[PDB]
């Protein structure tokens, strides 16, 4: 139904902080909070957060509060301070999905028809976008209990603002891979998109570790993608697929072979426009 | 509503800052409305006769 | 003035499904809440008094507020209809009491009951133990009808009061349909 | 007293709430509160910052209600953590930074309450990179303008270290208030988690961009390269001739076949490595 998010810097931030200021409670908190922000032409966007006062303790884990005298009133603050701006959904901490992060949005979703939730990380290493984002759905299979509520994950990313860039570019001062020439697509996708591929090849080798000694679902939805992929497997080096590669190449080396050729002669015409500035210069000057 | 504002339209603006504040309507200036509507005469064609 | 936050307990289970008192169970118990509202709202105007069950869906139907009139009006078409879960009501109350505007306030809970329990004493033990650890006191108020003698309650405001606790209260039911304002008059007295 | 060494902390989120909220109601002077730790003589460290909004139309600072601010105040008392305001804003817009004498009101309706409060000014429009632009303020006693005295008494060489603007010194510069140079503080948890997430690409570069067209466009850039380069055979023989200034202002009404030329080198050389790479490393991994 939503295609994907657009997720800000300030909310980005604006999660860590609060991490920070409870992170004093030493033992154990997650984060939990309310999401802000509009959707538009199916696209889903963040601008503003905020966190809930929550608590939860493991034994006897299926009891929650969310203080919604603070919520409408903070809301209604927000509103007030900007109309424009509303409910979206909500956020967790999350570090590992929680259990009680079923029916928190069965709480909240009498404020927002599609309240979405977002998982992101307080302490950030991995390979790819540590920015998580699920949706409810109730769907209905054909064999067991029909209706299960299973959140599903949308695709997400990190949206920009011009306004923000100007912030988040004087925040950062650091390193920036920009000149992106021939050599920016080479990490930025080359090198790290091996890697991209090696975690999503890594993670169904986990899932793979039931063999005789893991959970008890045992396939029925797993395999009918992973055939699909050993089926989708790509063709074999027999055809004119190599001969069409072969064929594809050798038509692209010789643009290369044309703007190479062009470039020395370039660079040589700076030569002779260096000459004859040396030149007309030591006899001039002395 | 930056979709509204036609080329030709008028607007208001600031004048420290110089941004667009509001669209407006077309005006009218003062000798118009004063030639639209400041004749009571109220003659008729009863009064008028032989044409 | 002294420093507490009232939080109710209501009782919105199955067995609580007739009209053996007079008016309305409903509708006494929820007057009861009304004058005793009256009374920590009135002895002190710092208190707010929110209301929480303990059914199978422990909701927040109220957040805790010093208002009445959302009280009321959730007390209105409050359907009591579904299976009790007391063993998730100390859970839903003290947590909700970490919740609180403040930890200077005094931890006091009331919390009714009109239904046939399930518990197990061990567990109302550890919680009881775990409310002795936390220095909670609750006085629970018996309502409606009830296994007699209160099975359990007796061991739990014993394991409540117990460690020169001394000072928690355990009002029971008496099994007659009257007016239970005067079956109220002795915790709205004294606690 | 103090010696001009006064190095205001403040974070890493409130200058992206000024920005935001200083951009989104930006033709009209919006403000809000300023809310951290007040430490020592010296240093202030304002951790976070929450905005009012308006009273109602009209370019000015309107005024503040200490029933929102109490109940805002408490909001976060009973959620996250208590804090301290020390500070407030507001927002030239297109200006630059300087006090107003409608801002050296509220300024002055603010110091008496405490007395290091802290008057900043954001400017959301002439900040693009490196020039974010707020220059905290504080008033100055206009008593020892009158008696002629020279306040501040510095004591260390920071102080005069940025030079004023010349506009801030028409207005009341260095008669009513003074500047004070502040800093950032950051850590490499946020610094690694705003940095990896902000430009990414996920998959796209194992991608093989519109197969038919890239060959396509590789011709429709070559076909009007051709005619460039017999400009590059038009340009190149009027040297042996006028000098090379009369080369440099001559050329300023039509286009030269040299760096347009070398433009198209670059723009043809990275278009078709990357999808022959990108190309050629999918046979291997994928069967
Ligand atoms: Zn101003």
């Amino acid at each position: 139904a939503v295609q994907k998010v657009v997720v800000h810097p300030l909310v980005l931030l604006s999660v860590v902080d609060h991490f920070n200021r409870i992170g004093k409670v030493g033992n154990q908190k997650r984060v939990v909070g309310v999401l802000l922000g509009s959707w538009q032409k199916k696209v889903l966007d963040v601008s503003n957060s905020f966190a809930v006062p929550f608590d939860e303790d493991d034994k006897d884990d299926s009891v929650w509060f969310l203080d919604h005298d603070y919520l409408e009133n903070m809301y209604g603050m927000f509103k007030k301070v900007n109309a424009r701006e509303r409910i979206v959904g909500w956020y967790h901490t999350g570090p590992k999905l929680h259990k009680n992060d079923i029916a928190i949005n069965e709480l909240m979703k009498r404020y927002c028809p599609n309240s979405v939730l977002v998982i992101i990380d307080v302490k950030p290493k991995d390979l790819g976008l540590p920015t998580e984002a699920y949706i409810s759905v109730e769907e209905v299979h054909d064999d067991g209990t029909p209706t299960s509520k299973t959140f599903e994950h949308v695709t997400s990313e990190i949206g920009a603002e011009e306004a923000e860039e100007v912030g988040v570019e004087h925040l950062l001062r650091d390193i920036k891979d920009t000149t992106v020439g021939t050599l920016s697509q080479r990490i930025t996708n080359q090198v790290h998109g091996l890697k991209g591929l090696n975690s999503k090849l890594l993670d169904i080798r986990s899932y793979l570790e039931k063999v005789a000694t893991g959970k008890l679902p045992i396939n029925h939805q797993i395999i009918y993608q992973l055939q699909d992929v050993f089926n989708l497997l790509p063709d074999v080096s027999l055809q004119e697929f190599v001969k069409a590669f072969y064929l594809k190449t050798n038509d692209q080396m010789v643009v290369v072979y044309l703007a190479s050729l062009i470039r020395s002669v370039v660079a040589l015409h700076n030569l002779i426009n260096n000459k004859i500035a040396n030149r007309d210069a030591e006899k001039k000057e002395g | 509503d930056k979709s509204k504002l036609k080329p030709g339209t008028r607007v208001a603006l600031d004048m420290t800052t110089l941004t667009i504040m509001r669209y407006l309507p077309r005006e009218v200036d003062p000798l118009v409305y004063n030639m639209s509507h400041e004749d009571p005469g109220n003659v008729s064609y009863s009064e008028i006769g032989g044409l | 003035m002294v420093l507490e936050s009232t939080m109710v307990c209501v009782d919105n289970s199955e067995y609580m499904r007739n009209g053996d008192f007079l008016p309305t169970r409903l509708q006494a118990q929820q007057d009861a809440v009304n004058i005793v509202c009256h009374s920590k709202t009135r002895s002190n105007p710092e208190n707010n008094v929110g209301l929480i069950t303990l059914a199978n869906d422990c909701e927040v139907l109220t957040t805790l507020t010093p208002d009445t009139g959302r009280i009321l009006s959730k007390l209105h078409t409050v359907q009591p209809k579904g299976k009790i879960t007391f063993c998730t009501g100390i859970r839903v109350a003290h947590l909700a009491l970490k919740h609180r505007q403040g930890k200077n306030h005094k931890m006091r809970i009331i919390a009714f009951v009109g239904s046939p329990v399930e518990d197990n004493e061990k567990d109302l033990v550890k919680l009881a133990k775990r409310l002795k650890k936390e220095k909670v006191n609750v006085d629970i108020i018996n309502f409606g009808e009830e296994e007699v003698n209160t099975e359990k309650l007796t061991a739990f405001v014993n394991t409540l009061n117990g460690k020169d606790g001394t000072g928690s209260h355990l009002v029971t039911v008496p099994p007659g349909p009257s007016l239970a304002d005067a079956l109220i008059s002795s915790p709205i007295l004294a606690g | 007293a103090v010696d001009t060494a006064e190095q205001v902390y403040i974070s890493s989120l409130a200058l992206l709430k000024m920005l935001k909220h200083g951009r989104a109601g930006v033709p009209m002077e919006v403000m809000g509160l300023m809310l951290g730790e007040f430490v020592d003589d010296y240093t202030v460290r304002v951790i976070d910052v929450f905005a009012m909004p308006q009273s109602g139309t009209g370019v000015s600072v309107e005024a503040v209600d200490p029933v929102f601010q109490a109940k805002m105040l408490d909001m976060l008392k009973q959620t996250g953590r208590p804090e301290m305001v020390v500070g407030w804003y507001h927002s030239h817009p297109g200006f630059g930074c300087w006090l107003s004498g409608v801002d050296i009101n509220t300024q002055q309706s603010f110091e008496a309450l405490s007395e290091r409060a802290v008057a900043v000014v954001v400017d959301p429009i002439q900040s693009v990179k490196g020039k974010v632009v707020i220059d905290a303020f504080r008033l100055i006693n206009a008593n020892m303008m009158v008696l002629g005295h020279e306040p501040r008494q510095t004591t260390s060489n920071l102080g005069h270290l940025n030079k004023p603007s010349i506009q801030a010194l028409i207005h009341g510069l260095n008669r009513h208030y003074y500047s004070i140079t502040i800093n950032y503080r950051k850590n490499e948890l946020e610094q690694k988690m705003l940095l990896n997430l902000h430009k990414k690409s996920w998959m796209e570069g194992l991608t093989l961009q519109d197969y038919s067209e890239h060959c396509k466009h590789n011709e429709s850039v070559v076909k009007e390269m051709l005619e460039l380069a017999k400009n590059y055979n038009k340009a190149v023989e009027e040297e042996d001739k006028m000098t090379p200034e009369q080369l440099a202002i001559k050329n300023v009404g039509k286009q030269d076949p040299k760096r347009h030329l070398e433009e198209h080198v670059d723009v043809l050389m990275t278009s078709n490595i990357v999808q022959c790479l990108a190309a050629m490393l999918d046979t291997v991994v994928f069967k």
